[PDB]
Order: structure tokens, then sequence, then C-alpha cells
């Protein structure tokens, strides 16, 4: 609701990264094709990000300290756009696998907060930039490390600046499909998991499993389950969003 | 059907009503979240109507630091977990993307000139004065009987009104370059991006508009064809005949060159009630350096410049346009006595050292040449350096003979008595040659080079040992260690 | 001047200008009845808003509209409504005319902002209350709905049989209708005394357990109790005085009222079975009278093979209908309307209410009456004194304001062959 | 045959002719019924606001139904606001009254199309 | 599933034995009004159940065929695959009132069973009712018409009443509140008899603060879910009445017109906006007549039904005054609209073939 994982928790180091863009601003326009000292005083990925106000040992999501449900925690964060560009540098295409899976972690966690896509630029060009360094197969194998089955209400966060990874990620939370989401639709619909079963409905709609159009029986299991008037109020969205999706050719 | 007007096929028609009617019910999260849901999906694209863009540039004139309770008064849940406002102006830069390809390879030409249709009748219905209409038949609107969205009025609707469009650019650009909260926020997330947009349409209105007016047409005719343009109505809105003088400082409002305006400051006022203000239930999070302040505002004002050239370009050399009553001269060395004036050096380089150094062509090498020329008046001319910018000889022997003719090299005797402003007044000199270098190299792809470069290594020496003479303490605006590198 | 047949207070012909639809086009009427048809929202219904407009009347008599200067055609400024009517050789008192002519014509000009205009009797300044005063004495009442159903009156006529009976007894005998409501009140006001008594003796009743259960100090309050006993053994006799008095004024109230409305109704019975036997069908009336007075109610039964809730909406159509009929001798009127009162019930008792009205309206030493309707049935029973006007939406005039020549096009029923 | 509207165009249609023109005295007449000779002026009425059937007085004094029949062109571009200013253009609405008595005066002119 | 199949009616009105308005119009849905658990009081055509019989005969019966064979069934285990309930009247004693399976064994004879096999009732739904909506309205009138068609007005009457509990919560959670000052300041007063009265005040203000959390507890719940009503009632609102607004723009374009229909909820209207072929702006509802008016009114009619999923739906007498020309058109709207669907089966009952 208001807790999602604000990977962002301590304070921003702001001096000193304004005077790294003061060096950084210069660097534009006598290199910009051929590959940096420009930034020495952070020399491992680590430091930048502990400058960033990301704290020790940051990346993983595991859920047993009720991770994904850190509140506001006011901490001034910085721009998202010069962010990527600092990031960019640590790419070192030709190196150790272990380091570019490290790089493409803290992308992938940087990105999914609320912090970071609450204060996010209509532009999105630098995401994508990054995007592309990556191939889709090995970007949604050694994805983000979000438990696939329980939490889709990342998956949502996802494939709301990414579309394309629309029909990437389902064929690997669902690796016969059609009928795997309906078992897992029963799963959420008899656990009284009202909550988890929206982003559910959000997500995987308009792929080549489950389409739109007036054709699916979700709407039938969730019109039985209504004659509370005030069992939840998720309840009433979801079936809102399901008849409006129907009506969409 | 009078022009770029496209007739709707049944598969679209009921989108259309059906977002209007969604837009009839106050409920716009769901009409946000229709597009949303099939925008990289499938080779469909969607379009948004007309109507439906008008108050998506309603939606996106208000944001939450100055209305917090409206916008969660209007959906309490918060299903994407963000604001109606960023996601209208999510919507709108996406489709404004998609715009500028025409790309149909993977969409449809229908559905791509249909989206141009929307979008230029949208922008057309923006008249500026000086101080509803639906073309379809098919469905019955919104905007019709409804006038205000949410408090905020309209935009159509208050653009139109008089003593306005011209109060708002001068609102996004005096605010840009502002400390407080509340005044900076206005122009950053709300008058920022969307004039961006404004310009941008306006510059692809003009760009559809001259090919489809009249070909094979009288010169003296043809100068004529575009005081009714539409980029020609848009600077219509300034209200002086000192352009001179005035858009020299439009563009510049809250910078600080060396203002002598003895005439007051252009009153600015905020488009909508409670814009200059923060609400207590929202603090703001994003932290933007004044570097990073007045870095994206000249960006948005070279852009507002660059589409003031596009059409003084497209003026005859015989003939000069009518209705704005302004000369592609005029407004080289007006953008020039302001720019080589500059007080704080980070805002000249800023300025002339652009991002985008492609599509900002064909002016940026004027105004450098410009600059240089009004400043060379007072270091002690003739520039010819864009007339050379085909063959790098002509290059270095024009500069070879500047140099040689101590422009590049700092004044007289008077060292210490005015040295503040005499390094100031150099190293703005100096920018604007690297600027024009740059350009030289990137329009380009032998020993003269080599001629120039010892040259300039003299002439820093020179400079070196100038400054040394001044018994002073620290290094002199080197320029050599920028070129060598650059060059190799 | 055909007035060879028309009687007194009729209408002969009907222009107009400046409608909502009509800006200038001219009727010419019949002694007898007039039928109109055309297609549907072609401003057939609506000549009545004319007349009752032309004649003095107010606008909340017809229910088409609120407010008098909506019948302004919207664009124009001024709407005038020109209409002659026979004159009668009763109707005298009257200024700026003499009893000799024999086509007098009533206009009003109603302007933009100013309802209460001027009219014009034969083309002479006449005021408001003047010519209100002459239209009353063509003893021509729009007030009463037996002699003037609009469109929007017939809900008002009726529907429940309780103000079926109020504007029964308004029609026949006002006096009737006078004497009923006070009546209703003076049981109203015998139920509240009534209970004012049970209370009053409850409360002696009451006073008299304190009287006797009452320590000095219960003396000191029975000496209280015993104050206020007698104070309210003064003021009973006062309340039962007062209901006698009531009780003689609903004696009296009965003894005027029933018996009379009690031969009219029996009278209108027999009229009422004497035509609808002609029909093949068992029909009467009755009049329903329960102990509280305000549910008075007149009942007509049906029976076509061997209030608002029982019969449907078309049956007491044809009751309303048929109870106009009886009325048409026992009111003084020289002309009728009813209008559009043939919607939602079948055709076979369409055939017979025309029938029957075309019967009793073309019969001699009978008021005029006019029929509307937005259907003519096939093969209607028809009269040789009988004239019809179509009234049509259409394209092709030119215009009356261009040629007043043919203000009276395709009317064949004005011309003479010597 | 309750609405029986198109029958009218198909009789027209096919034995008038596509430019034919007739008159009152020679369809809306009956030789020996007077409701068949009113519901054929109302079904005139339904064509005419169906904007099908040609109506312009000549000074003769006979009225002409004419089949207004355009030339065969789906756009509707300009051809669509044509006929709706034509109907701006305001048709003043014709009193077409016929009585029963004179039903047997217009005959023809004289008494005479098949009694 | 739940759709009405066979009206079996014995010695009722004017019928003894079968499976022009009176001669079996009304009958038939007085029979569906009675024997889905209504009195003869709130129907107008016999205020008794025993007035009701058909003269000339002492028992009267009526037996209603309800559908139990697909989704949404009621216990198709017991009850079989077809729901048979019936409800017998006769002139003297309890009104008789069954339950019965398909086969024929008998299930319940109570008459709860009948009110909640058909809670598991609608008046729209199921002739005088048809016309209180099929008539002239105003436009303060079609938007309580059609609130009270999709039970809303009741919906939103009784979040309104259970907000007014909330309020009343308030109210006395704050007598709740001043009563630990009193009792405390009683406290105060009595701070070796006088110590037992000292010690006796302080145990009324224990009993003032287990009865205060005891009302915030409850009411924050209260409070809480009304929250979630409000906002559980917005949305079943919004996705409701915009269902009916797409059903009034695709059954206006067969007569090739076009418009909307609002739901202003300050002044509570239902404004009819529609428009011609020859218009500009949109039009007001009182300007058009005749055609313009009746095809407006059953598009208003059709446009109800659509967001209720219901199985069946019944209409008689849809005459009341649109013309016979007219009627022809409705009749093609009608057909153009149910015809297709496939999930709900029109029981439309009109006298002209």
């Amino acid at each position: 609701k208001y807790k999602d994982w604000h990977f962002i928790s301590k304070n921003c180091h702001y001096e000193q990264l304004m005077d790294l863009e003061m060096k950084d601003t210069a660097y534009s326009f006598l290199f910009g094709s051929s590959r940096e000292f420009v930034h020495l005083k952070c020399p491992s990925i680590t430091n930048l990000l502990v400058l960033f106000g990301v704290n020790q040992e940051k990346l993983k999501i595991n859920y047993e300290k009720k991770e994904n449900s850190r509140y506001d925690n006011l901490c001034t964060i910085f721009p998202v756009n010069k962010m990527l560009k600092f990031l960019m540098y640590f790419y070192s295409d030709d190196d150790n696998d272990d380091v570019r899976e490290f790089f493409l972690k803290a992308f992938i966690c940087l990105i999914l907060d609320r912090k970071v896509f609450n204060a996010m630029e209509s532009d999105h060009r630098l995401c994508f930039k990054v995007l592309e360094l990556f191939n889709e197969a090995h970007f949604i194998n050694s994805y983000f490390e979000i438990v696939d089955k329980n939490d889709f209400f990342l998956h949502y966060r996802l494939l709301q600046i990414f579309p394309h990874l629309q029909s990437a990620l389902l064929r690997r939370r669902f690796s016969t499909i059609q009928q795997n989401i309906i078992k897992e639709f029963n799963e959420f619909f008899d656990c009284k998991n009202y909550k988890n079963l929206l982003y559910f409905i959000l997500t995987m709609y308009g792929s080549k499993f489950i389409p739109f159009g007036p054709k699916e029986y979700f709407k039938d299991c969730i019109l039985d389950i209504s004659n509370e008037t005030t069992n939840d109020v998720e309840i009433s969205i979801l079936k809102g969003i399901l008849n409006l999706f129907s009506k969409i050719r | 059907g009078a022009h770029y007007f496209v007739e709707l096929t049944e598969k679209h028609l009921l989108a259309f009503e059906m977002l209007n009617s969604m837009c009839l019910l106050e409920n716009y999260d769901h009409v946000l979240l229709f597009l949303e849901c099939q925008f990289g999906k499938s080779h469909n694209l969607a379009v948004i109507p007309f109507d439906i863009i008008l108050v998506l540039f309603t939606l996106s004139t208000l944001s939450e630091y100055y209305k917090e309770p409206i916008l969660r008064a209007n959906d309490p849940y918060n299903t994407s977990r963000e604001t109606l406002s960023r996601r209208a102006l999510k919507l709108l830069q996406k489709y404004l993307a998609i715009l500028k390809e025409f790309d149909s390879e993977q969409y449809n030409l229908y559905d791509l000139e249909l989206l141009r249709c929307q979008f230029f009748l949208a922008i057309d219905t923006l008249t500026p004065k000086k101080q509803f209409k639906n073309p379809y038949r098919s469905y019955i609107s919104c905007l019709e009987q409804r006038n205000t969205i949410l408090g905020n009025r309209l935009l159509n609707l208050k653009l139109n009104e008089p003593g306005e469009f011209i109060n708002m650019i001068l609102w996004t650009l005096s605010n840009s370059l502002q400390e407080s909260t509340p005044l900076f926020l206005s122009s950053h997330e709300i008058w920022m991006p969307l004039l961006e947009i404004l310009i941008d349409l306006f510059s692809c209105r003009q760009d559809y508009f001259i090919q489809h007016e009249a070909q094979n047409v009288s010169k003296s005719l043809f100068v004529q064809r575009l005081s009714e343009s539409p980029l020609a109505v848009f600077f219509e809105s300034l209200n002086t005949r000192n352009f001179a003088n005035r858009f020299s400082e439009y563009v510049f409002l809250n910078c600080d060159y060396k203002l002598p305006s003895d005439n007051y400051a252009t009153p600015v006022h905020p488009v909508y009630n409670g814009e200059n203000t923060i609400v207590d239930t929202y603090i703001p999070t994003i932290k933007c350096s004044p570097l990073y302040k007045s870095q994206k505002s000249l960006a948005l004002r070279r852009k507002l410049i660059g589409s003031c050239f596009k059409l003084l370009l497209r003026v005859p050399d015989g003939h000069r346009l009518i209705t704005p009553r302004i000369v592609a001269d005029d407004v080289i060395q007006g953008i020039s006595r302001t720019l080589a004036s500059f007080n704080d050096i980070l805002q000249f380089k800023k300025f002339f050292m652009t991002e985008n150094l492609s599509q900002e062509s064909y002016f940026i090498p004027l105004l450098a040449e410009g600059t240089l020329s009004e400043i060379l008046k007072d270091t002690q001319v003739i520039l010819t350096l864009v007339e050379n910018l085909s063959d790098g000889v002509s290059f270095c022997n024009e500069v070879i003979g500047l140099v040689k003719s101590k422009c590049f090299a700092f004044t007289e005797q008077c060292s210490q008595a005015s040295y503040e402003e005499a390094v100031l007044n150099i190293e703005k000199c100096d920018v604007c040659l690297l600027v024009l270098l740059r350009y030289l190299l990137h329009l380009i792809g032998a020993k003269e080079q080599l001629e120039m470069l010892h040259a300039i290594e003299k002439n820093d020496s020179g400079r070196r040992q100038w400054a040394k003479a001044l018994n002073l303490g620290n290094d002199p605006p080197l320029l050599y260690p920028i070129v060598s590198q650059m060059f190799g | 001047p055909d007035l060879s047949s028309f009687q007194p207070g009729s209408i002969i012909k009907i222009r107009l200008q400046d409608f909502v639809t009509y800006t200038l086009t001219e009727f010419n009427l019949s002694p007898s009845l007039n039928m109109i048809i055309g297609p549907n929202g072609s401003g057939k219904s609506t000549f009545v808003c004319a007349v009752c407009l032309g004649l003095a009347g107010k606008p909340e008599y017809i229910g088409r509209s609120k407010k008098v200067e909506d019948f302004i055609k919207n664009g124009q400024d001024v709407s005038k409504i020109e209409i002659t009517l026979k004159n009668s050789p009763n109707v005298t008192d009257i200024e700026y005319i003499d009893a000799r002519d024999e086509t007098i014509k009533i206009t009003r000009i109603i302007t933009r902002s100013k309802r209460r205009s001027d009219y014009l009797i034969n083309d002479y300044q006449v005021s408001e209350s003047v010519v209100k005063t002459l239209v009353a004495q063509l003893n021509i009442q729009l007030d009463n709905l037996c002699q003037f159903l609009s469109q929007e009156r017939v809900e008002e006529f009726a529907l429940k049989s309780v103000k079926l009976l109020v504007e029964t007894i308004r029609s026949i005998d006002a006096s009737l209708l006078d004497v009923l409501d006070e009546l209703r009140e003076l049981q109203g006001n015998e139920q509240s005394l009534q209970k004012d008594l049970d209370f009053k003796k409850a409360k002696i009743v009451h006073l008299r357990q304190e009287s006797d259960k009452l320590d000095e100090s219960a003396v000191t309050i029975l000496d209280q109790v015993t104050a206020e006993l007698r104070e309210l053994e003064h003021t009973v006799p006062q309340q039962s005085k007062d209901l006698e008095t009531i009780k003689a004024k609903l004696k009296e109230d009965h003894a005027v009222l029933e018996p009379k409305l009690d031969d009219i109704v029996s009278k209108i019975s027999a009229r009422f079975a004497r035509l609808f036997n002609n029909v093949g069908s068992a029909g009467a009336v009755r009049l329903e009278k329960p102990k509280d007075y305000a549910e008075w109610k007149i009942e007509i039964m049906v029976k076509f093979r061997d209030d608002s809730h029982t019969q449907s909406g078309g049956e007491r159509a044809v009751s309303t209908v048929l109870y106009m009929i009886a009325l048409q001798e026992f009111t003084s009127a020289p002309f009728r309307v009813v209008d559009q009162i043939n919607q939602g019930m079948d055709s076979r008792n369409e055939r017979i209410v025309h029938k029957a009205m075309v019967e009793n309206a073309c019969a001699e030493n009978t008021s005029q009456y006019f029929l509307i309707t937005p259907k003519l049935l096939t093969g209607l029973h028809y009269h040789e004194k009988m004239r019809i006007h179509c009234v049509m939406a259409g394209s092709w005039i030119p215009n009356p304001s261009e040629d007043p020549k043919m203000i009276h096009f395709g009317e064949t029923s004005n011309y003479s062959f010597d | 045959t309750p609405e029986q509207v198109k029958k009218c165009f198909k009789k027209l249609s096919k034995k008038l002719g596509p430019e034919g023109s007739i008159n009152l005295f020679k369809f809306i007449i009956d030789p020996n019924s007077f409701s068949r000779s009113i519901e054929n002026l109302f079904y005139t009425s339904f064509l005419i606001k169906e904007g099908k059937l040609l109506m312009e007085h000549d000074e003769e004094g006979l009225p002409t139904i004419k089949i207004k029949q355009s030339i065969s062109h789906t756009d509707s571009r300009s051809k669509e606001i044509e006929r709706q200013r034509r109907r701006a253009a305001h048709q003043n609405h014709i009193i077409f009254q016929m009585d029963m008595p004179t039903w047997r005066k217009l005959i023809k002119k004289y008494n005479i199309t098949s009694p | 599933s739940g759709y009405i199949k066979k009206v079996i009616l014995r010695n009722f009105m004017c019928h003894e034995h079968f499976e022009n308005n009176g001669s079996g119009k009304s009958a038939i849905l007085t029979a569906i009004t009675i024997g889905l658990g209504a009195k003869a009081s709130e129907t107008n055509r016999g205020s008794s159940l025993k007035d009701l019989i058909r003269e000339g005969c002492y028992s009267a019966k009526i037996i209603l065929h309800l559908d139990n064979s697909k989704y949404g069934a009621y216990q198709q285990g017991i009850f079989g695959n077809e729901i048979i309930v019936e409800r017998i009247i006769k002139r003297d004693g309890p009104a008789s009132f069954s339950l019965r399976s398909e086969n024929g064994k008998e299930i319940s004879n109570k008459k709860k069973d009948i009110q909640t096999v058909v809670d598991y009732s609608n008046p729209m739904c199921f002739q005088d009712a048809a016309r209180s909506f099929l008539t002239a309205s105003t436009s303060q009138d079609k938007y309580s018409h059609f609130m009270k068609g999709t039970l809303l007005q009741e919906i939103t009457e009784n979040l309104l009443y259970a907000s007014a509990i909330h309020d009343s919560a308030q109210e006395n959670m704050a007598l709740h509140l001043e009563n630990l000052k009193s009792l405390k300041a009683e406290y105060e007063d009595a701070k070796e008899e006088v110590i037992a009265l000292f010690e006796k005040c302080r145990n009324k203000y224990k009993e003032g603060q287990k009865k205060y959390m005891e009302i915030d507890e409850a009411l924050n719940r209260l409070h809480n879910s009304l929250k979630a009503r409000d906002q559980n009632y917005k949305n079943a609102e919004k996705g409701t009445c915009f269902d009916a607004d797409m059903d009034f723009r695709a059954s206006l374009k067969v007569r090739k017109f076009s418009g909307n229909l609002s739901f202003i909820k300050d002044t509570k209207s239902l404004e009819i906006y529609i428009l011609t072929t020859n218009d500009e702006k949109a039009r007001n509802v009182d300007t058009l007549s005749g055609g313009e008016k009746s095809f407006s009114q059953m598009a208003l009619l059709l446009a109800t039904w659509k967001p209720m999923r219901s199985r069946i739906i019944a209409l008689d007498q849809f005459d009341v005054f649109m013309d016979q020309v007219n009627r022809k058109i409705g009749t093609t709207l009608i057909v153009k609209k149910l015809k297709d669907i496939a999930r709900t089966q029109t029981i439309i009952i009109t006298p002209q073939d």
C-alpha cells in the first residue's frame, strides 16, 4: 500500500555528488564515443551505491523481515537520469562475469523501488539504454531476485516501464501455460488473498495467452463471491478492471 | 475534411466513445489504464481522441505538490502507486516519440495519420490573443458541457484568454531558476515538460504546413504564406515591436548577464491559483543542484530559440517576413549582445555546450560566430568562419590570422585593476571558438592543424606568463589542454 | 362568412403568427366536429395551446410548458394569436363592441419580456380583465376541466376515483363541492375534538388516582391535585359543547350533500348505461360513500364481455369519455375541449368512443366539441355536419406571409357553386 | 400491413417511373372509400418526411409529387450538409386539408377517375 | 442459470388451466410477483390473496419452474436439475407454500425457503411497474428510476444510515470521554467510610474506561468498514452506471442518431442529451417529440438492465404511448439488441403479432 521496498534507505551524500557532477559535466564534449578518471572517489560500485544512500552489503528480497514493507523513511534521494549516468561507467564490457552480474542486479534493484520510480522523468531514455546492454533471456533468467510465485506486486512495477517484457517474463514464471495460469488463480482465490490477486490480474493481460476481447471465467469466480457487500476494499475494483478489459479489441 | 482530417473507422469509434464516456464519469484512472494496458503489446496503436488530448493537457497541470487532497479524493486506492498527473505526462511523451517516427514498419499508416490529425486538431485550438466544436459527428463528446476538470479550468480555454499565452512562457522561464520549492516546482514538473511538448508540436505542425499548405508559387507570395503559419501566430504572442531588445529579453528572464533593461521586469503571475504554494501533507524528495537547475532551463531556452530561426531560414533572401516583422539578422546580433554579456560563465557554457549537437545545428554555429564578432569588438574585425564551414584550410588560415591579430591573448598592461572582468571576457570568447571547433570536427568527420596547434601553444604560453607577471597565485584560463586532447 | 350552422360561442377559423412551429398558417374550423390528424411531432396538438392562450387563459391549464412566454418561437420577438369566435345574442356589457356584429376576433400579442401583454378585440385595445370577463360571459370556462381537457389534464381530471368525484361535483354544481370540502373539514374537526375529549376524560380519571392516594406532604399535594381536577372539570364541558356544535354542523352537511349527489350520480348512471348498452357491453357507475367522507369517490364498473389501481388506463379513458358525453346535457358551455385522450388503449374502444362522440356532439342544440387524435382508424363513423382539418409538418408552403391568398390552402368545404 | 410505408415507394418506382410526376388529382384520391383516400395522404406524409419525394407546387394549381431521384453517389462529405442546409432552408409546412364532402369534388377534376 | 422456464396456472384471475389487457396480461406478472415471495397488498390488483382466486373455484395454485442446471445453481445435487416452486392459495386458512424438486419429491414447506432460493427478488426485472418507468418523466425522475432499478439507491441509503451510526457512535464516545473526566473529577473530590466512598468512585471510572475502549474499538472497525464501503460503493457505481452508458450510445446508432446520458450527482438528474441527423449542438430532452421521444425512452429502458447480470428478462405492454409506426422501429431495436445475447432469455409479451 505505502510500503514497497524503498531500495534507498539512508540519506544521500549530496555535497560529494554535486562535486562529482561538477567534474562530470565537462566529460561530455571531450569524449562521448571512446571510454575514466573523472570519478575516483567511488573506486568500486559499492562505494557509489553507498554515496547514493544505500547501506552496507548493498542485493536480494527474501521476505523474512517484512523487507518489502519498509515505511516512508523520508530521506531525500538524487535525480534518476544522472543516477543512471554515473552507474553506466562501471559497465566493463570485457571483464569478469561476476561483476557484470552484480551490476545488473544493482540496476534491477534500483529500478523497482518507490523513491526512484515516483520521481521518474517522462523522457525514459537512459533505462532503455541500460536495457539493451543485456538480452531478454539473461535479463529474465538472472532477473530480479523477487519470488516469482508469491509476489506479482513487483511484476506490475516491472511491466509498467518495460512493456515488451510482457511476453518475456510470463514464460519464465509459468514455465500448458494457459491452464497453469488458472491453477495459479485458484491458489490465490482459495486463499483469501484479495490483495495479491489484483496485480496478478493487471500483469499478464494482453499477452499471447490471455488476450483482451469478449472471449476465461475469472469474472465468474469474482461474481460468485460478492454477497458480503462489506467483504474487502480490493474486490470491487478487480471486477471493474475485469469487465473493462473484456470490452476492448 | 479541410486538411489533414481523417474519417473514422468503426473499430476506433468504439474506443473514442468509450474513453470519452469514461472521462464524462469523472473516473480518469480507468481512462489512463486503457491507454497503458495496450501500449507496447500489439500493433494496434490505440490513439487518444483530440478532446481526450485536451484533458491530459489538464491532468498534467495538476500535481500533488499544491493539490494533494484532491488527487487522493479522486481515487483513494492509487492502484499503480502514482499520481494522475505524472501518468498523464508519461502517456503524452510516450505517444510523442511515436509521433516523430512515422515508423510504419510495425504500425499502420491509417492509424499514424489519425494520430497526427488528432494532435494537430488538439493544437489548432490554441489561438493566442494579445492584451467547443467537435469536427467529428459519429459520437457526442465531452467538454461540450464540461468546462472544469477537478478545480483547474482547462488549457485551450485558458491560454486563449487575453494576456495569458504571453504570461505562461514568462512564468516557466522565470521560475526555472528558483530556490524556493513552491516556485521551482511550478516550472519543473508542470510547465517545463508541457512547454517542451508545445514547442515540438508547433515545430511539427509547421513541418506539415510547409508541404501541404502551394508548389510552384511566387516568392513574394510564398513569403506571405508564412505570416499565417502556425509558428508565426505562435510568436505573435510577443506583444512588442522591439524584438531587437525584447525577444533577447524574454528568453533570458531570470538569467543575470548584465541586464540593462531600465524598463521594469515583466509582471509574472501563476496561471492557476495556488500554484506557488506547497501543500502541508507532501514533502519534496528530489534534491536538484543549482547547476542541474540551470542545465535543464537553458536546454529549453535554446530549444525555444531553435524554433525561431527555423521559420527565419524559410524566409527568402529577397523579402522579409510580415506578421512578426522580424529579420534573420537582428536576432543573431540580439541573441549575441546578451550571450557574450554573461556573468556566470557556467551558464555561458551550458547554453553554448549543447547535448543535442546534430539536431541543434544551423543556428548554434551562427550565434557562436555572432558572439565572437561582438566580443572581438571589445577585445580587438571581420569574422567569416561560418561561410567556411566545409573546408578546414579556410578555418586554419582564419584562426591563425585571428590569433596573430591579438584577439585570443590578454589585453594591455592593465592587469589587476580590472582582472576579474577581463579574465571572464577572455574565457567567454574562447568557448565560442571551442564550440565552432567542435562543430568543425563533427561536420568534417593536416599541417595546418599543427600550425594552429603551435600558434595556440604560443598564445597560451603568453597568457600564462602574463598571469605570472601579474603576481597571481593561480593559473589563467588555459585553452590548449582541451584542444590537444580533442584532436588527439 | 358561411355561418349558417355555427352555434354561438363557436370558433370559425384559427390563424396563427410566430409560434414554436407556426410562423403564419391558418385554419377555418367547423360548427360540429373536427378531427386533427398527421404524423408524429408535426405540431398538430398545439393549436389547442394557441386557443387556450387566445381566450385569455392561463398557461398552467395546458401542461405543455410552465411559463407564458415559452410559446414564442425561439428566434422571434412577438407571437400573435388572432382568432375569431361566433358572436352570441346573449353576451352584452362589453366595451369597444356592439351587439350587431356576428363575428368577433380576440387577439393577443405576447412579447418577450412582458407576458401579460395587451389584447385585441375587433382591432381595439383591450386590457386583461375586460377580455377575461368577456370570455367568461361567453359561458366558456377553460377552468372547468369538463369544459376544457388539455393533453396533461386527464390525470388531474381522474386516476383515483376521489378526485374524479371532485371534478364531477365541480362540473355539475360547484355549491355541492363547496359544501363537500367544508363537510370534510368539519369531520376532521369532529375527529380531532373527539380525541381531545377522550384525552380529557382519561386525564380526569388520572387525577382521581392522586386524589385518592394522598404524610402531611401527601395532603399538600392532594390539595393541588384537587385544584387541577376542578379546573380540568371546567375545561371538559366546553370541549363537549364544541363537539356537539360540530356534530350539528356535520348533520347539516350530510343532510344537504348526500341526496343531491346521489340523485345526480343516478341520473348520470342511467344516461351512461343507455349509452354503453349500444356498445354491446355492461357498464354502470357506483358512488362509493365511506364513513370517512374524505374517501368519498365515484367508481365506474365496466363489463365488456359477458380508482387508479383496479381498472386499466384504457378502461378509465373510456369511462372518462362516456362520462363527458353524459355531462354534455348537464353542462351549459357552447364548446368543449378534449385533447389527446385516445392514447394507450385498443382500437375497438377507439371505434366505440369515436362513434359515440360523433353521435352525441353533432346533434341539434348540442354544444360544439373538439376531438384530437394522432391516429385516424379505418372505417370510422362520419357525419355530414362534420368537417376535417389536416395539420401537417412538411416542406412546401409558398409562405402565407408571402401569399395570403393561399391562407386557406386545400380547404374545399367553403366553396359554394352557383 | 400497419407500416406499409415502403409499399408506396415500390409501387411508385415500379409503375410511375424514376422521374415521373403525379398529383392529388391522381393518387390521394379513391373512388369508393374515404379511409383509403386519407391513408394514402398519411403515407405520403411519411414519405416526404423521409425526404424521398420531390414536391413543389407549380402555379397551375395542381400538386406535384415526383420521386426525388438523386443520381447514385454514395459520397456524403457535402451531400449530407447539402441536405442538412436544404432542411435548414426552413420548409414551411403544408396544411394539406382534405374534407369529407369534397372528397367527391376533386376526383380528378370533374368527378372522373374510376367510379 | 436461474431463469424461469414455464408458468403453470390453475384457476387464477380469468384462466382455469393454461401453460387485450386483463385478458391474460397483468395476471402472469402478478403470478410471478406473488410466486416469488411477495404479498398482494403491494400488487394493487387485489388486496388479498383469497381475492385473487378465480371466482368459481376454491383453491388456486401456480407452479413456477426455475432452471437449476448451470453456474450459480442452488444445490444442484439436492434440488436436482430444475427448481420447481409453487404456491397454493385457497379461500380459507393459511396460504399453501412448498418446495418441489425436478422429479417430484417435496423439499420443504417453508416460506423462508422460497425467500432464500431467490435471494441466493428484483422488481424491475420482471405491466404497471413498466408503465411507471415507461411514461412521461422529468430530469430528476429517471435518475431515481435507474438507481432503484440497480438497487443502488437502497445500497447508498443503507450506507448513509450506517454513516449516521458512525456519527452517532462518535457522539457517544465523546460523551463517554467526558464521563471519564467527571468520574476522575469525583475521584479528586474524595481524595474510613469516605475512603470506601473514595475507592468506589474509581471503579465507576474503570467502568467508564472499559465502556469507552469498547466504543472506540467498535466505532473504529465500523468507521473503517464505512470508509471501505464508501470506496466499495463508488467503484460499484463507476463500472456499473458506465456499462449503462455504452448500451445507450451503441443503441442510439440504429436511427443514425448520437448522444449520451449524464450522471450529475449534485442535482441528481438523468438528462438525456440525444441528437438527430440534422443537428449540431447537444439538444435538450424536452424539445424533441414523437420518434425522438419514444426511441430515447426505449433506449433508456434497455440500458438499465445491462449492468445487472441476470439470466431472463421480461416485459409487458411497451406500447403505452408509442405509435405503431415507431413501435415497429422499437421492436427492431429490441430484436437486434437482445436476440444476439446467448446468456439472457427475453420473455417480453405483447398482444399484436
